RNA sequence: AUUAAACCUUGUACCUUUUGCAUAAUGAACUAACUAGAAAACUUCUAACUAAAAGAAUUACAGCUAGAAACCCCGAAACCAAAC
């Protein structure tokens, strides 16, 4: 069944600084000498900043990027998740 | 999210019916169908 | 809005601790301190004579001079006995 | 007294040069103090849109990451669910980039939405007097103001456009496709042009880098 | 609870056309509803009907006595159509 | 380009007027409803360069005619293209262009063919070979980044057994050939044309055409052992005596 | 301390006396006081250019576009530039000065 | 990239010639490439259609269509077949023409 | 979360810290270092260099210590 | 259709499956929500630049670079480890 009251009324401001700046410095590698990359101001899990692979390498490169500091259960969780992965893509 | 409407399409071809045909979506589809 | 500094890469020499656990060992290798030198020569502060290999290393590299790089004169015997072989 | 500007480098004698009227943000009325010549290769490039077109998507996407996950029922102590962190970050040619950007800058002088200037210095600090300003020149309800260089821009410049969120103040560095587009005009100094000529016709003969740049 | 405006504003519509055919409002002129020019509405008229009208005429033929209490009751808080009527 | 002129009329573009380009995306499908529903290391890679190239790269002032023409040079011009991971071994000569390049230059090649050997000397230019180490001449096409590690120039390495022939065969005018027999050899390679040959020391520039580095010596410019002061854009000479008595080892 | 001049509009008439108006501008801004053939001089002069044209965009009040600048090479494109009226009237503003038929009505609810 | 050094006599011995100077008046310009080349590439498509594109369009590109198709029309022994992507102003034929439309393309003085 | 420290790192942040660290100098000083026991039923590989099979070319080649079990007896 | 709700006239429930046939055979009391096609090695197509292409590691006798374009669900009898 469908509502039968009003949702709040909501105002979005597009020129906010977040959206406003967003962008900015995009450019800095060939306006900056390339003394910094464009990859370099990427924001995210370590692992895969800079990176792309498909969900098994992006699970592969967690595990050898943290392995050392992800937990027992964790660590366990990846593995066995890993081995179904592995056969599924590998094999069918 | 809007199924209702897609109902009350059947619904207001189906609504001269009779039985449980013209409250029955299963049944109510049907026979408009077959009535067109 | 005014936009903020733009974002830039620290120059210079960095010494890394080598006390501390966490820096990595390969950035604490003689490699690494004559990688420094290379970036910044005088700069970096490595002394020159410390780049050249150490008496040690002196006797160590003649050893495999003569081990595995035969000179001139041996190969021109080397090709003398391999002529007469041949004829 | 005109300020007459020419291009650095060597124009192709079948181009012609571009021109454009340099402008001074001292007065209200100093709309025109000078003439100012523009490379036709920079300037007067062809309309190629869908690269502008490209070159945004590239610009909102190569930023995306998505961190959605949900437990497939395996994971239950979903049949198509969201799979872990996964990002968008892809790279376009930077020839491409840099040719779209190119294309900007001809479609807003083109447009008349460009305004080249000697320098940003204003009398105030008020913020009241660039949106005062921008009225009378019949500027864009939103106007973006380039620097040469972060360190050195003007305060009176910063308070004004830092209180305004419609005018954004941005170093040379800084300059891209998107804020451009949403920006309805463009005001730039003389020395930024220069800078970003520099870079873009440096584009030009672009020798394979067989080392990183750095 | 199902997210999003535009199904909730569509079930507001359909909620509209269910009063609607249950209750059919009172029914009102049409010079009290929006969009309504006398003058407008007398030109076409005329002209709708390939027929010349006196519009002086035409008005005090439509002006009835009722209509003159009316407005008389609101001035307390003009020529009727009977000598056009009996011709 | 009267499309500049419908550009001044049209109104000012915006974010949402972007449009991708025609056939730019391709349709996909997908399974919400029933249309998806139901169902040789040994041999040197010698690398070639065609002298009509060579001419390509002389007639266009890519490379200085006046340097003698060096590797480092080739690799800064962009000539060739050599991988360190492709394990390249060796440079060659080409004789494509033997009817179409006339010109004279001194000229250093790992491999040379022996018809354009000939060639090239009855113009005038001078040819030789010499061998650099793969690992060696990895180093050679980019000197910058050990001045960044830090290492010291360090000596040429030599052929192995296989190749030390040809490199010594005084026809081939290695750098381990007989230079006594080089004018007797000149001799026979323009007798075997015709051609009148030319003396080199005649030339003016008959020194800097002949100069030459020490088997030892990696560059023309700089002897081996040697250290460079980059930072401080000089050059840095070992003092120590040890050091001299490590390079003559 | 600064205030903001009136906004002026940017609709443009040919004058009546034209020609008047821009042989003066060139008999001042052109010492030669607009000599033979004035028609066809050029403007590649960037000083000649920008009195000839700033004095004339005050005078006359138009001002040539950014856009179009480099197309006025010649006296004849500055002059025939000039010539051509410009109307700052909205399309709305053209209908209800157009004779509005009494059966159509029109309302600006904006 | 270094700009081509002046030859006493031309063409190189090689064979490149630099564009001929005075350039012509015709309303489309050839630019040569970054490297001072002809942009002209033979291209092979799906295994079995042979190519050739001009890139460096510059002018009015239908002007150049029309002399191209005169200049081919007879030697080909009819009208050629073409493609024309205004967009990216480039030309696009059937076969492989290179030499005789960069011989051509000489005449011009392009 | 995930851990600052390996867990190698562990024991090192318990022996500098707390009763570990207040041990006695020269007892912390024998734990820390260690020695390499003599060899005795592997010996070092005659030859420093080899052919590498997959590239056919001469590399670098390792020792691998043998293993074996020391009884608590 | 009709003036007229029923009469007169016409018409062998549905899904799947069998032969492209069911008067076979399966499945359905009904309502609401939930419930099943996922990957780029190469090609065509869209563009950049070009004897070169790529922001290092790749390929090149027009190639090279970027983008876009793809391959489900539920259900056994079992087998083994460790507990109870």
């Amino acid at each position: 069944f469908v509502r039968l009251t009003l949702p709040p009324p909501k105002v979005v401001d597009r020129w906010n600084e977040k959206r406003a700046l967003f962008g900015v410095y995009d450019n800095i590698g060939i306006l900056g000498n390339f003394e910094k990359h464009p990859k370099e101001l990427i924001k995210g899990p370590v692992w895969l900043r800079g990176w792309r692979g498909n969900e098994l390498q992006r699970c592969v490169r967690k595990k050898k990027f943290v392995g050392n500091r992800m937990f027992i259960e964790d660590l366990h969780n990846l593995n066995k998740r890993i081995s179904y992965l592995y056969k599924h893509f590998n094999r069918h | 999210t809007d199924r209702y409407w897609r109902v009350q399409e059947v619904l207001k071809h189906a609504q001269h019916f009779r039985g449980r045909k013209n409250r029955c979506y299963r049944l109510a589809v049907r026979a408009v169908t077959r009535a067109f | 809005y005014r936009a903020p500094p733009p974002p830039r890469r620290r120059p210079g020499p960095h010494s890394p601790d080598p006390e501390n656990l966490l820096t990595p060992r390969w950035q604490l290798t003689p490699r690494y301190v004559a990688k420094q030198f290379g970036r910044h020569g005088a700069i970096s502060g490595v002394p020159p004579a410390s780049l050249w290999p150490t008496p040690e290393q002196l006797r160590e590299l003649e050893a495999e001079e003569q081990e595995w790089y035969p000179s001139l004169a041996t190969m021109q015997e080397s090709l003398r006995l391999q002529q007469q072989a041949l004829e | 007294d005109p300020v007459l500007r020419k291009c650095e480098l060597r124009i192709p004698v079948h181009r012609r040069p571009v021109q454009a009227w340099v402008e001074s943000l001292r007065g209200f009325e100093q709309e025109r103090i000078g003439l100012a010549e523009l490379h036709p290769d920079v300037f007067a490039t062809a309309p190629r849109l869908d690269i502008v077109h490209q070159v945004a998507i590239w610009q909102r996407n190569f930023r995306r990451i998505s961190y959605a996950n949900t437990k497939t029922r395996a994971e239950v102590s979903v049949a198509h669910g969201p799979r872990g962190p996964t990002s968008y970050y892809y790279m376009l040619p930077m020839k491409v980039r840099a040719l779209g950007l190119k294309v900007a800058l001809t479609v807003k002088l083109m447009q008349d939405d460009l305004h080249i200037v000697d320098s940003l210095e204003l009398p105030t600090a008020d913020p009241q007097y660039l949106t005062e300003l921008a009225q009378y020149r019949h500027w864009g309800s939103s106007v973006l103001l380039v620097d040469l260089t972060h360190e050195e821009m003007p305060k009176n410049v910063v308070a004004a456009t830092s209180g305004l969120n419609s005018f954004n103040l941005i170093p040379a560095v800084g300059l891209n496709v998107y804020s451009m587009l949403k920006h309805q005009t463009l005001v730039l100094t003389l020395p930024s042009v220069a800078f970003l000529e520099d870079k873009l016709l440096w584009q030009d003969s672009r020798y394979t880098p067989l080392y990183p740049f750095r | 609870v199902k997210k999003g405006f535009r199904a909730a504003f569509r079930f507001q519509k359909e909620l509209e056309r269910w009063r609607l055919l249950r209750c059919p409002p009172p029914p009102v002129r049409r010079s009290e509803k929006p969009n309504w020019d006398y003058h407008a509405e007398v030109q076409a008229f005329g002209s709708r009907l390939q027929e010349t009208f006196s519009l002086d005429l035409l008005k005090t033929a439509f002006i009835n006595s009722c209509y003159i209490k009316s407005e008389e009751a609101k001035r307390q808080s003009l020529k009727d159509n009977q000598e056009l009527f009996e011709q | 380009g009267t499309s500049l002129d419908l550009l001044r009329s049209l109104p000012r573009v915006s974010l949402a007027n972007l449009k991708p380009s025609p056939n730019s995306r391709k349709r996909e499908r997908r399974p919400r409803d029933r249309r998806r529903g139901r169902k040789h290391s040994f041999r040197h890679q010698y690398q070639p360069l065609s002298l009509r190239r060579l001419q390509y790269l002389i007639d266009l002032g890519r490379v200085d005619p006046t340097q003698p023409i060096d590797l480092t040079q080739l690799v800064n011009g962009r000539g060739v293209t050599i991988q360190p991971l492709k394990r390249d071994y060796g440079v060659q000569l080409v004789e494509e262009g033997a009817d179409t390049f006339q010109a004279k230059i001194n000229i250093e090649v790992q491999l040379a063919s022996e018809l354009a050997i000939a060639a090239i000397e009855k113009n005038g230019g001078v040819v030789t070979t010499a061998f650099y180490d793969p690992r060696s001449l990895e180093i050679l096409c980019k000197p910058i980044p050990f001045f960044l590690r830090g290492q010291p120039i360090p000596k040429r390495m030599l052929p192995p057994e296989s190749l030390v022939p040809y490199y010594t065969d005084a026809k081939n005018r290695g750098y381990l050939a007989d230079p006594a027999k080089f004018p007797e050899a000149r001799l026979e390679l323009a007798m075997k044309f015709g051609y009148v040959l030319p003396d080199i020391t005649k030339d003016e520039l008959f020194r800097m055409l002949s100069a030459r580095k020490d088997p030892r010596q990696i560059f023309f410019g700089l002897a081996p052992g040697w250290v460079v002061n980059m930072a401080d854009k000089k050059i840095l000479k070992p003092t120590d005596e040890n050091l001299l008595k490590y390079y003559s080892s | 301390v600064l205030v903001c001049p009136p906004l002026r509009s940017r609709a443009y008439t040919p004058p009546s006396d034209l020609q008047s108006r821009l042989e003066s501008h060139i008999k001042e801004v052109l010492g030669s006081s607009l000599p033979n053939n004035w028609q066809d001089i050029s403007l590649d002069d960037g000083h000649m250019k920008f009195r000839l044209l700033a004095g004339l965009a005050d005078g006359l009040g138009h001002a040539v576009p950014n856009s179009r600048l480099h197309q006025m090479c010649r006296v004849r494109d500055v002059l025939d530039f000039y010539n051509v009226p410009v109307q700052d009237k909205s399309k709305f503003d053209e209908l209800v000065a157009s004779n509005l038929p009494p059966n159509l009505k029109i309302s600006w609810s904006y | 990239i270094p700009e081509p050094p002046k030859h006493k006599h031309y063409p190189t011995p090689s064979g490149w010639q630099p564009p001929r100077d005075p350039l012509p008046s015709l309303p489309y310009f050839v630019r040569r490439s970054r490297m001072h080349n002809i942009p002209v590439y033979k291209e092979i498509t799906h295994g079995n259609r042979q190519m050739t594109l001009i890139r460096k369009v510059e002018g009015d590109i239908w002007a150049l269509q029309k002399d191209v198709e005169e200049f081919l029309s007879p030697l080909l022994g009819k009208t050629p077949i073409t493609q024309v992507n205004e967009v990216t102003g480039t030309l696009r034929i059937k076969g492989y023409f290179d030499e005789q439309l960069k011989a051509w393309l000489l005449e011009k003085g392009f | 979360p995930l851990h600052r420290y390996p867990v190698h790192l562990w024991q090192k942040l318990r022996l500098r810290q707390g009763i570990c660290a207040r041990l006695p100098a020269h007892f912390l000083r024998s734990l820390e270092e260690e020695r390499t026991p003599t060899p005795v039923h592997y010996k070092p590989h005659g030859t420093k260099f080899k052919i590498n099979p997959k590239n056919g070319q001469r590399e670098r080649v390792e020792d691998v210590p043998i293993p074996v079990h020391y009884p608590p007896e």
